[PDB]
C-alpha cells in the first residue's frame, strides 16, 4: 500500500499523507483562538513550558511576518518555522514587486496554494502545520484567515485550532448567536482581549496565569504580541469583574 | 505499515519515524552540555578514551562558527561537522551583507531551516545530531539546542547525549540555587562537574574532558577553548566533588 | 528513495512483451469502434460516440474525427486527452514541412513521425504510454489515397479497410467479407455503417451516435474535399441506406 | 582601457653543450622606466633536471613557470615517478601556452 | 534487514547499515599499521596478492612530499580520496604557498565521505586510511574511516587482525614515541608490530611495504631489495 | 535533493484501467454537487456553499470563478486544486491567447487549455491527477453560448445542461424533464434552483448557495465609458439578494 | 528493487560481484608474460558453424605496444577499447613518447566504477592488457570491473580459467622463450576448450618490442598447433 | 569563386560555373567545379566567401541525398530551392552567417518541365528564365533580356550561353579561367566537356 | 531526467532485460540472409493473419541504409525504425567527412554500438531487435553480410537466419549451404533462400519478401509473380 505513502490517490478518492499531516497539527497540545473587535484582531494561543531549563521568552507559536500581518501556527515548531519564513519572504517580495503591504487573505491564498502544490506533487511532503493569518486589512477591515495541509483556506468570523477546538468554536457560534453581529462590539484592543481569554477559560474550563497565555494582536498600520506584564495586566481587568 | 523506511513519510500518528530513529543515533553519542551564565556561554564535552594510543588534546570536538558562537554535537560526528560547515557559510553570507556578525537568533534558524529541509524529502536523511550552541551578541548571551527534526529553542542550560537525563538533573539544580545567575568562571567549574557526574552513564572507557566558553567580560566576546590552568583548575574541582 | 514508488513503464516481460503497451491496447479495446474504408474515388472515416446523453451537444462536438490538415484526417479511438495531444503535435509537424518544403507533407511521413513519439514513450522517459490508437485517411500526389492505423506501441501499418476499439474482431471479419477493390465512395459509406450497425454494443446505431468523414476528389478538377459530416447529414445518409 | 599585458624588460641566454646545458638570465626587473628590483631571479629549478625562464611580461611569465612545475608534480604522480625528459617537458608546455592561443601569455620561454 | 537497502535510511536503534557494510570492506582488507615519534611518521603495509602468477597490490599512496597514507579495502576509493587529497595538499601550496596540515588533511576526508552518507543514490566509500605526515607541528599520524571519522593518534592499524598490532603498539606507546631521530629503529618498531597480525604468512621481501615521513625527510616508500634490511 | 520522481504516477493496470483517474473521480463523487444549464440567451452555473464552519464566512470562498469576462467556471471535487486550476486557466487565456491576437479566447479553446493542463497531470513525471471535474460556461462572438465540463483525465464534453458530483444522478435525470431548445435565461434559472434544491439538504438561501450567469453585456459592470465596442462582461455573479428574490417565486 | 551502488553486508558490491558471474560464462583468454615478448591468445567461440570465424575480434590493439584480449560480454569491451586507444593517442600528443602500460591500465580502471544512479551498470568484461615499455619492460594486466587490476607472470580468464590458472601455476618460469609461451597457451587453451582445438576457433597475438603488437595469422598459429602436437607425441 | 551563370531552355536547365580560384594574386586552380548534385535531377551552383561555399553546398547535398534514402524518393527542385532558401534565411540572423550566393536548376520529373532558382546568401529566391549572381549579372541579364527565348532547345541555350562567356572574356577585370557547363534534363545531370 | 538502471545484473550474472529483449526478437517474423559468389539475398516472412493491407504503403521489412547497403530486422517494428534512421544519418555523415561511403562492417559496427549503449545507459531499455545488414563495400565485389543484436554483440555470416522459428530454418542452412562452394549464381541464392523460408512460412503467396542486392549499388526487390515462380518451381521438384 504505498498509496498511503506519497501523495496520490487512494481507491476510495483520499490522500493518506494529508490526514496524517492533519494529525500532525495536535502534536503540540496547544489551543489557538481568533477574533475580530471593531479596530482590531485578537489571537491568543496557550503557551506550554514543560521543561524548567528551557528560556520561555524563545518558546513561542505566534509570528510577526509583516509589520500588519501576524501568524498563529498550530503544529511542530520546525514546520511552523518553515512556514513562517516562507511568508515573510513572501510579503515582503510582494511589496517589492507590486507597491503595497501584503494583504492578510492575499498571503493566506498563496500559502494555501504553496500547500496545494505539496498535495499533488510527490517528492514534497505537506507541513503538518495549521497557519492563523490575522490583521486589521486597509481594505476589508479586521480579517482572520486561516490555512491547513489540504491547501484549503477561508476566512473567519472568529476561529479556534487545536485538540479542544470544538469546545472553543461551539462558545464561540453561540456567542454570536447571542449578539447577533460578526465581531465583538468594542472600542479598545485590550478589552478584545480580555474576551479571548475569557472565552477560552470557559470553553477550556482551566483558568491561566501570565505564563500560560500568548498573545497577539493587530492593529491598523501594526500587529505585535504582548509580553508577559502586557497579559498579567490583562488577566487582573478579567479578575476584577 | 512501513512508514518508517522512508524519509518524510507521515505515519498515521502524525509523526516521522526516521526523524525519531535519528534521535535513536543521537541518544547513542557521547555526553555534550550547555550552560549559559551572566554574560556569556560555556560548552563542555566528553571524549571517550578507546584506546591509550589517542593522542591527548588533539581529537577536537567543540567547533567554532565565525569568531563569537561555539558549537558542541553528540551523535554521528561527521553530520555535525556537515552542519556547522553550513553554518559557518550560513554566518559568511550574513556578514558579507549586513556587515555585523550574526546575531545568535538569527544563527539559530539558519540552522534550525538547514536540518529542517532534511526531513522534506525521501533522498536524504535527517541529521544525526543533537547540537547544542550559542555566543554572545548586541543583545547579550544565548544558548540553543538543535535536534535532528529542526526543533530548537533557547536554553537556561542544555544537555544531550547518553548521559542528558543525569545532566539535566545536575543543570535544573543550577537554575534554582542560582536565580541572579552564575558568573563565567562558576560555569566553567560547574560545566566540568557535570560531565564527570554524567560520565557516571558512560563509564567503562575513561575519558577526556573538554571545554570552551564566550563571555563578554573574560572572553572579550569571542569564542575561545579552556586550556592550561583554567582547565586543571576545573578538572580539580570536578575530580573533588565525585569524591 | 523514489525508486520505491517507480512503476517501471518502459521495460519488457519474461515473454518479450511491453507491459504498459499492452495494457494500453487493453483500455482501447473498450473505447468506441472507428473504421475506415480506402476506395479507388476516396476514403470513408465512421466512428461510434461513446455511449451519449440525450442533453449531450452533438453539432459543436469532436471525439472521434480530427482534420490534421486539409488533405489529411485521423478517427481516434482511446482517451481523448492524450490523442489531442498527438494531433496538435502532427498538425505542427504538417505546417513546419509545408514551411520547409513548400508542399503539403506526404502522409506516411507525418504518420511515421507520430509514431515515432509514441515509440520513444515505451523505449525512455518512465512514463506512460499515450493510451491512443489512430486511423489515419489522408491524400497526397504520390500513393493517392491512403489508410494507415498507428497504436500506443508507435507501430504502424496501411491499409484498404481497418478497424479500431471495440469490437475489432467482428468488424475486421465483415469488413473483410464484403470489401472489393473496385469498391467506390458511396459504397463503402454502405460498408462502413453496416459494420458499425451488426458490431455496436448499443440497441440501434442512430444519428447522435456516430461521427462522419470523407476524402474525396468530389470538387472541382484533380483537387481534394474533407467532408466532416453535420448531425442532419448523417441522419440523411442513415436514412439513405437504409439503417433507420 | 585597461590593458591586461606589460613589459617587465630582462633577458635570457640558452647555451646547450656536449654534456651540459646553461641557461642565464639577469635578474633586473622593470616597467617603464623605473627599476622594481635589482634581484628578481626568473630562471627556476623546475625539477628532474629541467631548468626554465619564461621571459617577457613577468605575471604570466611566473603563471607559466607555476603551472609547469605543477605540472612536473602531477606526471610524477600519474606516471609511477617517471622522469620527464626535457623533450616531454617541451611538448607539455606547448600545450599550456597554446591552450591560452587567444589570450596569450605574452612570454618568449626557454628551457 | 529492511533498513539496509541504501545509505539514506536510519534502522530503529539509530544504525546506518550500508555505512556498518563499507566498514566490513575494511575487515577483510589487508593488514597495515601506522605509528609515530616526535620526529618521523612510519606506514607498514602487508601486500596482497591473488595468487604466486601475480604482483603485490599496492598498499601505500603518496600525497604530497610531507604527506601520504596507506590503505586497507576497496583499492578503486582509495584512489579517488587520495586523489582528493593530491589536489587539496597541492591547492593549499599554488593559493598560499603553505604545506597543507595533516589535520586539515583530516577533516577534508571527513566532510567528503560524510556527504555520500546522507544522500541518494551515492555509497559510502569502502575503504579505510592512514595518513602519516610531518608539517609546522611536528609529526602526525591519522586513522579514517568511512563512516566519516577521522582519529588523530600515537599508532594504529586497519585490516584483518588488526587488533595483534593495535595491541602491541598499546604496550609499545612509550617505547616507540621516543624513538626521535632514529629511521630505521622506527621502522623496526612497526615491523615488529605489523608482525604480531601474522598467521600462517610470513614477510618476504615483495610481501612487506614501508613508508616513512619525518623532520628531514620526504614521503618515500620502500619496496622489492629495500625492505630485505627489515626481515 | 531534487525532484527525483521523473516517472508516471499514473500507469495502465492489466485490465486496461488509469487507476488514478477513476480514483481522482471518486472523489469527484464525493464533492458537492454542481450544474450547468444552458439556455437560448444565455447560460446559469450553480453550487451548494458548503460551510466548513458557522464562523467561518462563506463570502470569502468562492467556487464560482471568473476566467475571462465572458466565460465562468464552477467544479465538484477538492477545492484546493479548482483554486490553482482557475489561476493557471486565467493566465494560460493571457498567454496563449490574448497577447498573441489581442482579444480573449472562445468558450472551446480555453476549455482546451485547461483540458491539455489536466491531462498532463494524468502523464507527467512525479504527479497525481487533478482531484476536479470542471463545468465552464462561456460565449464569444462565433459559437455563441457553450457549457463543457471537464474531467480529471482531461476529457471534456459540451452539454445542453448536466450536473456533477454528490447527487449528479438524480440531478441529471431531472434537468432530462425539464430542458429544452427554447428556454429562456430566467427559466434556465428557475430550473437550476429546482434542481439544486434536490440536491441541498440544510438551509437553502441566498447565503447557501453560489450561482452565476454568463447572458447579456453588462456596461455599468465594465468600469468605464468612451469605447463603442467595448460593452462589458457577459459573466455575471449573482448577489445573494437576487437569489432569495427568485426563490419566492419558486 | 534496490540501488545499483549498494553493499552486501560482508562488504562488496552486489552489481560488481553479479559481473563477475558474467565473466565465469565468457570464453577463455590466456595471457603470459615473458622477456622476449608477451604473448596473448583466446578461444573465439563460435556459436554456429555458419559463422565467419575471422570476423571474432577478441584480440585488440590499442597502441603499437600495447595489446588487450576480452571475456564475457564483449560488446562492453568497445567503449573501453575506444577509451584506451584515445588516452594512449592523446598522451603521445601531450607528451611526444609511448604511455606506460601501468598508466593506460589505470586510465581504464578508472571507468570501471563510474556507474550508479555516469553509465547505468558496471561492464560484463574482463580484459588482459599485455604491453611493453622502456620503464618496466614487458606486462601483463588484469583489468577487472571492479575498478582492480593486477599485474601478471601469467593469467587466464573466462570460464575456463581456475582450470587453465592452476596449470599456468605449474608451468611458468621466469626463463620462458616466446616461442615456449606461444606452445604453453595453445596447449592450455586445447585443455580447457570444449571444441577441438585448431586455426579457426583459437587466436594467438604477441607484442614485442622490435615489432609491437601483431596479431598471428590463420596460417602461422596452424603451425604452432602442428609443432605442439608433435612436442606432446615425442615424450 | 565569382562567375555563376543559369539558363533554364524549353526541356532542360543549363548552369555554367568559373574555373578560376583566386586568392591574394595568385590563380591557384584553373579546373574548380562550383558544383554539387543534390539528387540526380537537381544541380547547385554556388560562389561567395571561401570556405563557406563548399562547406554550404555539402552540408545541402547531405541533407537532399538524406531525404532520397528516407522516403525512396527524389524531392522536386521547388521542394529544394525552398529548403535551401529556410537553411540562408535561419543564417543571416546567426552568429556567423554563410555567405553563399547559389543557383539551384533541376528538371521536375512529375510536371517534365525545367526550373531555375537564384538564391542569394540572404534567403531571397527567385524562379527565373536566366540568372547569374555577383558581376556576372551587371552584363549578361541585358543580353539575355535581348537574346532569350523562352522555346529555345539545349543547343541554342549553349550558343546564348557561349554569347555570355564571351562578354563576360571581354569586359569582365578579372581571368576566371572558363567555365564549366552542366545541362539539367528529363535524363538527369550530364557536363560539356568541350567549352 | 529519468535515470533509472532498466538493464541490471542478476546473481547468475544475466541482464534479463537483455535477455528479455531477445524474447522479442524471437516473437518477431523471420528474416534469413543466404550470400552467394557475387551476391547477398535477405528473405523476409511476412505473417498472413492481416488481410485487406495495403502492400504499397505498408513499411517493407528490407530497408535501404544507402544505395550499396540494406538492413533487414526481427523484432519490434517501432524499435527498427529508430535504428535505421540513425544508420542513415551515420551513412551519410561518413560520405560527408571521409569522401567515401561506409563499409557494410562499419556500418554494422555503429548499428551494434547503438544497440550497446541502450543496455548500459540510464533510463532506457534495450532494443528489441536483431538486424541483417548487408551490402558491398565501395569499388568491392566481395559479398557481406553481418548480424547484430540488442546485446551489442555483432559478427559476419555466410548465411544466418534471425526471428520466430529461426532455429528451423538455421537446421535447413546449415546442411543445404556449402562453403566451399557458396550458391554460384542470383538464381542460386535466390533459391535457397526461398527454400529455407518454406521449412517455416506457410504458403509461399504473398508471406514471401526477396531483396536482391549486387555489387555497385544494385539493388532490387522481387514482385509476388517472380516470387512464386521459384515456390512452383520447389514443390514440383520436391514431389520425387
Ligand atoms: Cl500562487
Ligand atoms: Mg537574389
Amino acid at each position: 500500500g504505498y498509496d498511503r505513502h506519497i501523495t496520490i490517490f487512494s481507491p476510495e478518492g483520499r490522500l493518506y499523507q494529508v490526514e496524517y499531516a492533519f494529525k500532525a497539527t495536535n502534536q503540540t497540545n496547544i489551543n489557538s483562538l481568533a477574533v475580530r473587535g471593531k479596530d482590531c484582531t485578537v489571537v491568543i494561543s496557550q503557551k506550554k513550558v514543560p521543561d524548567k531549563l528551557l528560556d520561555p521568552t524563545t518558546v513561542s507559536y505566534i509570528f510577526c511576518i509583516s509589520r500588519t500581518i501576524g501568524m498563529v501556527v498550530n503544529g511542530p515548531i520546525p514546520d511552523a518555522r518553515n512556514a513562517a519564513l516562507r511568508a515573510k519572504a513572501e510579503a515582503a517580495e510582494f511589496r517589492y514587486k507590486y507597491g503595497y503591504d501584503m494583504p492578510c487573505d492575499v498571503l493566506a491564498k498563496r500559502m494555501a496554494n504553496l500547500s496545494q502544490i505539496y498535495t499533488q506533487r510527490a517528492y514534497m511532503r505537506p507541513l503538518g502545520v495549521i497557519l492563523t493569518f490575522v490583521s486589521v486589512d486597509e481594505e476589508l477591515g479586521p480579517s482572520i484567515y486561516k490555512t491547513d495541509p489540504a491547501g484549503y483556506y477561508v476566512g473567519y468570523k472568529a476561529t479556534a485550532t487545536g485538540p479542544k477546538q470544538q469546545e472553543i468554536t461551539t462558545n464561540l457560534e453561540n456567542h454570536f448567536k447571542k449578539s447577533k453581529i460578526d465581531h465583538i462590539n468594542e472600542e479598545s484592543w485590550e478589552k478584545v482581549v480580555e474576551f479571548a481569554i475569557t472565552h477560552m477559560i470557559d470553553a477550556l474550563g482551566t483558568e491561566f496565569s501570565k505564563n500560560d497565555l500568548e498573545v497577539g494582536v493587530a492593529t491598523k498600520d501594526k500587529f505585535f504580541t504582548l509580553s508577559a506584564e502586557n497579559i498579567e495586566e490583562r488577566l487582573v481587568a478579567i479578575a476584577e469583574q | 505499515t512501513g512508514y518508517d523506511l522512508s524519509n518524510s513519510v507521515f505515519s498515521p500518528d502524525g509523526r516521522n519515524f526516521q526523524v525519531e530513529y535519528a534521535v535513536k543515533a543521537v541518544e547513542n553519542g557521547t555526553t555534550s552540555i550547555g550552560i549559559k551564565c551572566n554574560d556569556g556561554v560555556v560548552f563542555a564535552v566528553e571524549k571517550l578514551i578507546t584506546s591509550k594510543l589517542l593522542v591527548p588534546q588533539k581529537n577536537v570536538k567543540i567547533q567554532v562558527v565565525d569568531r563569537h558562537i561555539g558549537c558542541v554535537y553528540s551523535g554521528l560526528i561527521p553530520d555535525g561537522r556537515h552542519l556547522v560547515n553550513r553554518g559557518r557559510e550560513e554566518a559568511a553570507s550574513f556578514k558579507k551583507l549586513y556587515k555585523t556578525p550574526i546575531p545568535i537568533p538569527a544563527f539559530a534558524d539558519r540552522l534550525g531551516q538547514y536540518v529542517q529541509a532534511h526531513t522534506l524529502y525521501n533522498s536524504v536523511r535527517p541529521f544525526g545530531v543533537s547540537t547544542i550552541f550559542g555566543g554572545v551578541d548586541k543583545n547579550g548571551a544565548h544558548l540553543y539546542m538543535l535536534e535532528p527534526s529542526g526543533s530548537y529553542w533557547g536554553y537556561k542550560g542544555a544537555a544531550t547525549g547518553k548521559g542528558r537525563q543525569s545532566a539535566k538533573a545536575e543543570l535544573e539544580k543550577l537554575v534554582d540555587h542560582h536565580p541572579e545567575g552564575l558568573s563565567a568562571r562558576e560555569a566553567v567549574k560547574q560545566a566540568a562537574k557535570i560531565i564527570y557526574l554524567a560520565h557516571e552513564d558512560n563509564k567503562e572507557k575513561d575519558f577526556e574532558l573538554e571545554i570552551s566558553w564566550c563571555s563578554l567580560s573574560e572572553t572579550n566576546g569571542l569564542h575561545k577553548f579552556v586550556k592550561g590552568d583554567l582547565l586543571q583548575e576545573a578538572i580539580d574541582f570536578a575530580q573533588k566533588e565525585i569524591n | 528513495g523514489s525508486r520505491r514508488y517507480d512503476s517501471r513503464t518502459t521495460i519488457f516481460s519474461p515473454e518479450g512483451r511491453l507491459y504498459q503497451v499492452e495494457y494500453a491496447l487493453e483500455s482501447i479495446s473498450h473505447a468506441g469502434t472507428a473504421i475506415g474504408i480506402m476506395a479507388s474515388d476516396g476514403i470513408v472515416l465512421a466512428a461510434e460516440r461513446k455511449v451519449t446523453s440525450t442533453l449531450l451537444e452533438q453539432d459543436t462536438s469532436t471525439e472521434k474525427l480530427y482534420k490534421l490538415n486539409d488533405k489529411i484526417a485521423v478517427a481516434v479511438a482511446g482517451l481523448t486527452a492524450d490523442a489531442e495531444i498527438l494531433i496538435n503535435t502532427a498538425r505542427i509537424h504538417a505546417q513546419n514541412y509545408l514551411k520547409t518544403y513548400n508542399e503539403d507533407i506526404p502522409v506516411e511521413i507525418l504518420v511515421r513521425r507520430l509514431s515515432d513519439i509514441k515509440q520513444g514513450y515505451t523505449q525512455h522517459g518512465g512514463l506512460r504510454p499515450f493510451g491512443v490508437s489512430f486511423i489515419y485517411a489522408g491524400y497526397d500526389d504520390r500513393y493517392g489515397y491512403q489508410l494507415y492505423t498507428s497504436n500506443p506501441s508507435g507501430n504502424y501499418t496501411g491499409w484498404k479497410a481497418i478497424s479500431v476499439g471495440a469490437n475489432t474482431s467482428a468488424a475486421q471479419t465483415l469488413l473483410q467479407m464484403d470489401y472489393k477493390d473496385d469498391m467506390k465512395v458511396d459504397d463503402a459509406i454502405e460498408l462502413a455503417l453496416k459494420t458499425l450497425s451488426k458490431t455496436t454494443d448499443s440497441s440501434a446505431l442512430t444519428y447522435d451516435r456516430l461521427e462522419f468523414a470523407t476524402i474525396r476528389k468530389g470538387a472541382n478538377d484533380g483537387e481534394v474535399y474533407q467532408k466532416i459530416f453535420k448531425p442532419q447529414e448523417i441522419k440523411d445518409i442513415l436514412v439513405k441506406t437504409g439503417i433507420t | 582601457q585597461f590593458n591586461p599585458y606589460g613589459d617587465n624588460g630582462g633577458t635570457i641566454l640558452g647555451i646547450a653543450g656536449e654534456d651540459f646545458a646553461v641557461l642565464a638570465g639577469d635578474t633586473r626587473n622593470i616597467t617603464d622606466y623605473s627599476i622594481n628590483s635589482r634581484y628578481e631571479p626568473k630562471v627556476f629549478d623546475c625539477g628532474d633536471n629541467i631548468v626554465m625562464s619564461a621571459n617577457g611580461f613577468a605575471a604570466d611569465g611566473d603563471a607559466l613557470v607555476k603551472r609547469f612545475k605543477n605540472s612536473v608534480k602531477w606526471y610524477h604522480f600519474d606516471h609511477n615517478d617517471k622522469k620527464l625528459s626535457i623533450n616531454s617537458a617541451a611538448r607539455n608546455i606547448q600545450h599550456l601556452l597554446y591552450g591560452k592561443r587567444f589570450f596569450p601569455y605574452y612570454v618568449h620561454t626557454i628551457i | 534487514n529492511n533498513y539496509d537497502g541504501d545509505t539514506v535510511t536510519f534502522s530503529p536503534t539509530g544504525r546506518l547499515f550500508q555505512v556498518e557494510y563499507a566498514l566490513e570492506a575494511i575487515k577483510q582488507g589487508s593488514v597495515t599499521v601506522g605509528l609515530r615519534s616526535n620526529t618521523h611518521a612510519v606506514l607498514v603495509a602487508l601486500k596482497r596478492n591473488a595468487d604466486e602468477l601475480s604482483s603485490y597490490q599496492k598498499k601505500i599512496i603518496k600525497c604530497d612530499e610531507h604527506m601520504g597514507l596507506s590503505l586497507a579495502g576497496l583499492a578503486p576509493d582509495a584512489r579517488v580520496l587520495s586523489n582528493y587529497l593530491r589536489q587539496q595538499c597541492n591547492y593549499s601550496s599554488l593559493v598560499f604557498n603553505r604545506k597543507l596540515a595533516v589535520e586539515r588533511a583530516g577533516h577534508l576526508l571527513c566532510d567528503k565521505a560524510q556527504k555520500n552518507t546522507q544522500s541518494y543514490g551515492g555509497r559510502p566509500y569502502g575503504v579505510g586510511l592512514l595518513i602519516i605526515g610531518y608539517d609546522k607541528s611536528g609529526a602526525h599520524l591519522l586513522e579514517f574511516q568511512p563512516s566519516g571519522n577521522v582519529t588523530e593518534l600515537y599508532g594504529t592499524a586497519i585490516g584483518a587482525r588488526s587488533q595483534g598490532a593495535k595491541t602491541y603498539l598499546e604496550r609499545t606507546l612509550d617505547t616507540f614515541i621516543k624513538i626521535d631521530g632514529n629511521p630505521d629503529e622506527l621502522i623496526k618498531a612497526g615491523v615488529e608490530a605489523i608482525s604480531q597480525s601474522l598467521r600462517d604468512e610470513s614477510l618476504t621481501v615483495d610481501n612487506l611495504s614501508i613508508a616513512i615521513v619525518g623532520k628531514d625527510t620526504p614521503f618515500t616508500i620502500y619496496d622489492g631489495e629495500a625492505v630485505a634490511k627489515y626481515i | 535533493m531534487t525532484d527525483r520522481y521523473s516517472f508516471s504516477l499514473t500507469t495502465f493496470s492489466p485490465s486496461g484501467k488509469l487507476g488514478q483517474i477513476d480514483y481522482a473521480l471518486t472523489a469527484v463523487k464525493q464533492g458537492v454537487t454542481s450544474l450547468g444549464i444552458k439556455a437560448t440567451n444565455g447560460v446559469v452555473i450553480a453550487t451548494e456553499k458548503k460551510s466548513s464552519s458557522p464562523l467561518a464566512m462563506s463570502e470569502t470562498l468562492s467556487k464560482v470563478s471568473l476566467l475571462t469576462p465572458d466565460i465562468g467556471a464552477v467544479y465538484s471535487g477538492m477545492g484546493p486544486d479548482y483554486r490553482v486550476l482557475v489561476d493557471k486557466s486565467r493566465k494560460v487565456a493571457h498567454t496563449s491567447y490574448k497577447r498573441i491576437y489581442g482579444e480573449y479566447p472562445p468558450t472551446k479553446l480555453l476549455v482546451s487549455e485547461v483540458a491539455k493542463i489536466m491531462q498532463e497531470a494524468t502523464q507527467s513525471g512525479g504527479v497525481r491527477p487533478f482531484g476536479v471535474s470542471l463545468l465552464i460556461a462561456g460565449h464569444d462572438e462565433f459559437n455563441g453560448f457553450s457549457l463543457y465540463q471537464v474531467d480529471p483525465s482531461g476529457s471534456y464534453f459540451p452539454w445542453k445542461a448536466t450536473a456533477i458530483g454528490k447527487g449528479s444522478v438524480a440531478a441529471k435525470t431531472f434537468l432530462e424533464k425539464r430542458w429544452n431548445d427554447e428556454l429562456e435565461l430566467e427559466d434556465a434559472i428557475h430550473i437550476a434552483l429546482l434542481t439544486l434544491k434536490e440536491s441541498v439538504e440544510g438551509e437553502f438561501n441566498g447565503d447557501t448557495i453560489e450561482l452565476a450567469i454568463i447572458g447579456d453585456e453588462n456596461p455599468d459592470l465594465l468600469g468605464y465609458t468612451g469605447i463603442p465596442t467595448d460593452k462589458g462582461p457577459r459573466f455575471r455573479k449573482l448577489t445573494s439578494q437576487e437569489i432569495n428574490d427568485r426563490l419566492e417565486a419558486l | 528493487d534496490r540501488g545499483v551502488s549498494t553493499f552486501s553486508p560482508e562488504g562488496r558490491l552486489f552489481q560488481v560481484e553479479y559481473s563477475l558471474e558474467a565473466i565465469k560464462l565468457g570464453s577463455t583468454a590466456i595471457g603470459i608474460a615473458t622477456k622476449e615478448g608477451v604473448v596473448l591468445g583466446v578461444e573465439k567461440r563460435a556459436t554456429s558453424p555458419l559463422l565467419e570465424s575471422d570476423s571474432i575480434e577478441k584480440i585488440v590493439e590499442i597502441d603499437r605496444h600495447i595489446g588487450c584480449a576480452m571475456s564475457g560480454l564483449t560488446a562492453d569491451a568497445r567503449s573501453m577499447i575506444e577509451h584506451a586507444r584515445t588516452a594512449a593517442v592523446t598522451h603521445n600528443l601531450y607528451y611526444d613518447e609511448d604511455i606506460n602500460v601501468e598508466s593506460l591500465t589505470q586510465s581504464v580502471c578508472d571507468l570501471a566504477l563510474r556507474f550508479g544512479e555516469l553509465m547505468s551498470r558496471p561492464f560484463g568484461v574482463a580484459l588482459l592488457i599485455a604491453g611493453h615499455d622502456a620503464d618496466d619492460g614487458y606486462q601483463l594486466f588484469h583489468a577487472e570491473p571492479s575498478g582492480t587490476f593486477y599485474r601478471y607472470n601469467a593469467k587466464a580468464i573466462g570460464s575456463g580459467s581456475e582450470g587453465a590458472q592452476a596449470e599456468l601455476l605449474n608451468e611458468w618460469h621466469s626463463s620462458l622463450t616466446l616461442k615456449e609461451a606461444e606452445l604453453l597457451v595453445l596447449k592450455i587453451l586445447k585443455q580447457v576448450m570444449e571444441e577441438k582445438l585448431d586455426e579457426n576457433n583459437a587466436q594467438l597475438s604477441c607484442i614485442t618490442k622490435q615489432d609491437g603488437f601483431k596479431i598471428y595469422d590463420n596460417e602461422k598459429t596452424a603451425e604452432l598447433i602442428k609443432e605442439l602436437k608433435e612436442k606432446e607425441a615425442a615424450e | 569563386m565569382d562567375i555563376i551563370l543559369g539558363i533554364r531552355v524549353q526541356d532542360s536547365v543549363i548552369l555554367a560555373s568559373s574555373k578560376a580560384v583566386t586568392r591574394g594574386i595568385s590563380v591557384l586552380k584553373d579546373s574548380d567545379d562550383k558544383t554539387r548534385q543534390l539528387s540526380p535531377h537537381t544541380l547547385m551552383s554556388f560562389a561567395g566567401e571561401a570556405g563557406d561555399t563548399v562547406q554550404f553546398a555539402e552540408y545541402i547535398q547531405a541533407n537532399i541525398q538524406l531525404y532520397s534514402i528516407r522516403e525512396d524518393y527524389e524531392l522536386s527542385p521547388q521542394a529544394v530551392s525552398s529548403f535551401v532558401r529556410q537553411e540562408l534565411a535561419k543564417s543571416i540572423r546567426s552568429r556567423r552567417p554563410y555567405q553563399v550566393n547559389v543557383l539551384i536548376g533541376g528538371y521536375d520529373k512529375k510536371k517534365n518541365k525545367p526550373e531555375l532558382y537564384q538564391i542569394d546568401y540572404l534567403g531571397t529566391k527567385v524562379e527565373l528564365p536566366y540568372g547569374a549572381h555577383g558581376y556576372s549579372g551587371f552584363y549578361t541579364f541585358s543580353l539575355l533580356d535581348h537574346h532569350y527565348r523562352p522555346d529555345m532547345t539545349t543547343e541554342e541555350g549553349l550558343d546564348l550561353l557561349k554569347l555570355c562567356v564571351q562578354e563576360l572574356e571581354k569586359r569582365m577585370p578579372m581571368d576566371f579561367k572558363g567555365v564549366i557547363v552542366k545541362i539539367v534534363d528529363k535524363d538527369g545531370i550530364r557536363q560539356v566537356d568541350d567549352f | 531526467g529519468y535515470d533509472r538502471a532498466l538493464s541490471i545484473f542478476s546473481p547468475d550474472g544475466h541482464i534479463f532485460q537483455v535477455e528479455y529483449a531477445l524474447e522479442a526478437v524471437k516473437r518477431g517474423t523471420c528474416a534469413v540472409g543466404v550470400k552467394g559468389k557475387n551476391c547477398v539475398v535477405l528473405g523476409c516472412e511476412r505473417r498472413s493473419t492481416l488481410k485487406l493491407q495495403d502492400t504499397r504503403i505498408t513499411p517493407s521489412k528490407v530497408s535501404k541504409i544507402d544505395s550499396h547497403v540494406v538492413l533487414s530486422f526481427s523484432g519490434l517494428n517501432a524499435d527498427s525504425r529508430i535504428l535505421i534512421e540513425k544508420a542513415r544519418v551515420e551513412a551519410q555523415s561518413h560520405r560527408l567527412t571521409l569522401e567515401d561511403p561506409v563499409t557494410v562492417e562499419y556500418l554494422t559496427r555503429y548499428v551494434a554500438g547503438v544497440q550497446q549503449r541502450y543496455t548500459q545507459s540510464g533510463g532506457v531499455r534495450p532494443f528489441g531487435v536483431s538486424t541483417l545488414i548487408a551490402g558491398f563495400d565501395p569499388r568491392d565485389d566481395e559479398p557481406k553480410l553481418y548480424q547484430t543484436e540488442p546485446s551489442g554483440i555483432y559478427s559476419s555470416w555466410s548465411a544466418q537466419t534471425i526471428g520466430r522459428n529461426s532455429k528451423t530454418v538455421r537446421e535447413f542452412l546449415e546442411k543445404n549451404y556449402d562453403r566451399k562452394e557458396p550458391p554460384a549464381t542470383v538464381e542460386e541464392c535466390v533459391k535457397l533462400t526461398v527454400r529455407s523460408l518454406l521449412e517455416v512460412v506457410q504458403t509461399g503467396a504473398k508471406n514471401i519478401e526477396i531483396t536482391v542486392v549486387k555489387p555497385d549499388s544494385d539493388i532490387v526487390a522481387l514482385s509476388s509473380e517472380e516470387i512464386n515462380q521459384y515456390v512452383t518451381q520447389i514443390e514440383q521438384e520436391k514431389q520425387e
